[PDB]
């Protein structure tokens, strides 16, 4: 099988852990316990091939920001997550991606922009604004909701497809 | 900080938060459960070259330490293979008709391709 070193980044509280745990265990985490570093290995079948996803759940707190430079050179693909009900998280993910391309020293890094918490009706970030940012980086954009599991597999599978070619 | 670095099986790791009075067996339950693991199938060390600890150990007794959780002696990891079931079979997740899907020869788990993420993480019988 093929291994993929996925990394889930984003500001605090956007739903990174809830998205990852939903993918591997189909539970929905409604508690918010902050993450410092969480490693998950789950075997997956994407497009007929057996994939072992080594997903790295990172810390969104600004205290562990020095770890960004570390895992943004190890990971092969990055799931850059924000909360559609949080405009501050949408511009926070703007510099997450810019930081990725700089420490990867590349203009072609596998990334997937992900707007989370789409089950909520109090949206403040339009998809037009998100696809604007995604098209400017040449990366896909996928709206997800860790609660209803909408588009959860789509977002993780799309990043694997981006790494598979590259 | 009240944090403990813990290295989990199948080459995984986490960093748990510690509350005074809370146990070690309870502090690592969530991390072990979301990875398809059970603590009473595992033995927790504390790295020194490792010292075995009892699961009832106070989680405050090892703050700032680095632990590791390993399996007892006498399985893990699936071996998925494309199989097209001629014998009348159904999926093991949605229980609906399964003719063209995947199965792990080691576990015997059979499922559709879109029914892949709901397969248990750990695999038995090696
Ligand atoms: N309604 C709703 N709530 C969500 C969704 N995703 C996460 N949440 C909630 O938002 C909170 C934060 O979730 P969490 O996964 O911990 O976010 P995080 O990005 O991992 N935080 P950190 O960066 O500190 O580790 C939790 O209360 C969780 O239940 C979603 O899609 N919908
Ligand atoms: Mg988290
Ligand atoms: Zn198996
Ligand atoms: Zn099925």
């Amino acid at each position: 099988m093929t291994e993929y070193k996925l990394v889930v980044v984003g500001a605090g509280g956007v739903g990174k852990s809830a998205l990852t745990i939903q993918l591997i265990q189909n539970h929905f985490v409604d508690e918010y316990d902050p993450t410092i570093e969480d490693s998950y290995r789950k075997q997956v079948v994407i497009d007929g091939e057996t994939c072992l996803l080594d997903i790295l759940d990172t810390a969104g707190q600004e205290e562990y920001s020095a770890m960004r430079d570390q895992y943004m050179r190890t990971g092969e693909g990055f799931l850059c997550v924000f909360a559609i009900n949080n405009t501050k998280s949408f511009e926070d993910i703007h510099q997450y991606c810019e930081q990725i391309k700089r420490v990867k020293d590349s203009d072609d890094v596998p990334m997937v922009l992900v707007g989370n918490k789409c089950d909520l009706a109090a949206r403040t970030v339009e998809s037009r604004q998100a696809q604007d940012l995604a098209r400017s980086y040449g990366i896909p954009y996928i709206e997800t909701s860790a609660k209803t599991r909408q588009g959860v597999e789509d977002a993780f599978y799309t990043l694997v497809r981006e790494i598979r070619q590259h | 900080s009240n944090t403990i670095r813990v290295f989990l099986p199948n080459k995984q790791r986490t960093v748990v938060n510690v509350r005074n009075g809370m146990s070690l067996h309870d502090c690592l339950m969530k991390a072990l459960k979301v990875r398809g693991l059970q603590p009473e199938c595992c033995a927790v060390f504390r790295l020194l070259k490792k010292a075995r600890l009892d699961w009832n150990t106070d989680a405050a007794s090892l703050i700032g330490e680095e632990l590791q959780v390993d399996f007892l002696d006498h399985l893990t990891t699936h071996n998925f293979a494309r199989k097209t079931f001629l014998k009348l079979a159904f999926c093991d997740i949605c229980q609906k008709f399964l003719l063209n899907g995947f199965r792990c020869q080691t576990c015997g788990y059979k499922f559709h391709e879109h029914c892949s993420t709901k397969v248990p993480t750990m695999c038995v019988d090696w």
